[PDB]
């Protein structure tokens, strides 16, 4: 059984979003 | 109008003693900060404007300046960690939480969005948002009989912010906050909007990314069948997080894994293991490797679903990262499988692609493959067929590769290859 490391990326999409004009 | 003001003019307006002048200058800042080309975030911060924006969040009597300030701050908080920190340091968190109760939906929504950016920065700000009490009022916004009566954009932004409260590790989110959020996530996972589905899937994938006790809290809510259904979706933005969550779940106990199998997941893997997107193939093969690390009856379900030929396929041709995952799947299968299961594996054609991969530069995959070869020879010993296997490995060039591996920098490789040759090719 092989988990993702704790340093792994949970999502390639970044967590933050700007609100565009 | 309020377009293309200088930061100097914004400052002059915000420092006037005139609420309408302040509003116009805040709107001008909002427009500067929402321009795609290099919004001047650091200039706005250096001008000292964050505390003024934060105080404007409290002006219940001028909702337009609440909205403009909330938007400006949202876009500052969407930046680097140092820019998000400037927003937090200005007192924004409780002010935004107070705005969640606004009677104006566009303002509550802007507050949701800002808190999503703050929490998305990382574990510490996520946990700080939770400590200031954000979860109760966020979840109250979704306490309606039918989610379809909410505006679509509003619901999508709430779902995304909730997913950021579930995101990140070291540490993972507080256990009590997870238990508080999960029933709403389960409800969002049955909603009919593709973006809401994708993001509630991502949230579940975050929450199952950790020790088996976290997996258990999710699996106990009964979501595995819905995850398997989403795994079968046509939209890649849904399949991707659904597959990550399923894969995370099968890293857990044999019983957690069995819930995934029971729910019908394996029937989707012929498509996933041949999916045109390499990341889907890689994560589906990783998932299979964790299933073949299970009990013999789970290995047998892999067999029954016709998935061994698909594993042979990915071992034979796939992106190298996927091939590494396939090598793990084979080593696990051969470690835990019955003799009949290992014989079946050889009859499906595993030996040749397995040997062809010993010419790879990665040391860990060579170790994994040599362990699998050894496991297979150990199955052949119980049948007195070590010789037929040695012949098979010889006819496809594998003996040459093992010999060459004797002269390998790594110790484990050298030892395993030399043992194999001395024990079966001498």
């Amino acid at each position: 059984k092989r988990k993702f490391p704790d340093s792994s990326t949970q999502n390639s999409t970044p967590p933050k979003k700007n609100k565009p004009a | 109008g309020t377009v293309n003001w200088s930061v100097e003019d914004i400052v002059k307006g915000i420092n006037s003693n005139n609420l309408e002048s302040q509003l116009q200058a805040t709107q001008a800042a909002r427009k500067l900060l929402s321009r795609e080309k290099q919004p001047p975030i650091d200039n706005i911060i250096r001008a000292g404007l964050i505390p003024k924006f934060v105080s404007f969040l409290g002006k219940t009597d001028c909702s337009p300046i609440q909205f403009e300030s909330a938007w400006a701050l949202t876009n500052i908080a969407s930046g680097t960690s140092e820019q998000t920190k400037a927003v937090v340091d200005g007192g924004a968190i409780p002010a935004f939480i107070s705005l969640l109760a606004s009677p104006h939906a566009h303002i509550s929504e802007q507050a949701v969005w800002a808190l999503g950016n703050i929490a998305g920065d990382g574990s510490a700000f996520r946990d700080l948002v939770i400590k200031h009490g954000a979860i109760d009022p966020l979840l109250a916004l979704l306490a309606v009989p039918d989610l379809s009566t909410l505006a679509c954009g509003y619901l999508r932004n709430l779902t995304w912010t909730l997913s950021n409260l579930c995101r990140n590790k070291n540490p993972a989110p507080p256990l009590d906050a997870v238990e508080q959020i999960l029933p709403t996530l389960v409800r969002l996972l049955h909603h009919n909007d593709p973006e809401v589905l994708a993001d509630s899937c991502w949230a579940i994938s975050y929450l199952t990314d950790g020790p088996n006790e976290r997996i258990e809290m999710v699996v106990k809510k009964g979501v595995v069948p819905q995850l398997v259904k989403l795994l079968g979706a046509t939209e890649l933005p849904i399949v991707t997080p659904a597959l990550r969550a399923i894969g995370n779940i099968v890293t857990g106990t044999d019983e957690q894994t069995q819930k995934v199998i029971d729910a019908g997941a394996l029937a989707v893997f012929p498509s996933l293991l041949t999916n045109p997107k390499t990341n889907i193939q890689k994560e589906a093969t990783w998932t299979m490797s964790n299933i073949t690390a299970g009990r013999q009856d789970q290995i047998q379900q892999v067999v029954n679903h016709g998935l061994v030929p698909f594993l042979v396929g990915v071992l034979s041709k796939a992106d190298f990262k996927t091939q590494k995952e396939a090598a793990w799947a084979i080593t696990n299968y051969t470690s835990g499988g019955t003799v009949e299961q290992i014989v079946y594996l050889v009859h499906c054609g595993i030996i040749e692609p397995l040997m062809n991969l010993l010419s790879a530069k990665d040391t860990k995959i060579i170790q994994v493959i040599l362990d699998a070869i050894s496991n297979i020879f150990q199955a052949a010993e119980k049948l007195g067929e070590t010789e037929k296997l040695s012949i098979m490995i010889e006819e496809c060039g594998g003996l040459d590769k093992i010999e060459a591996l004797q002269r390998h920098e790594n110790e484990s490789v050298y030892k395993a290859s030399l043992n194999l040759i001395e024990k079966y090719f001498s």
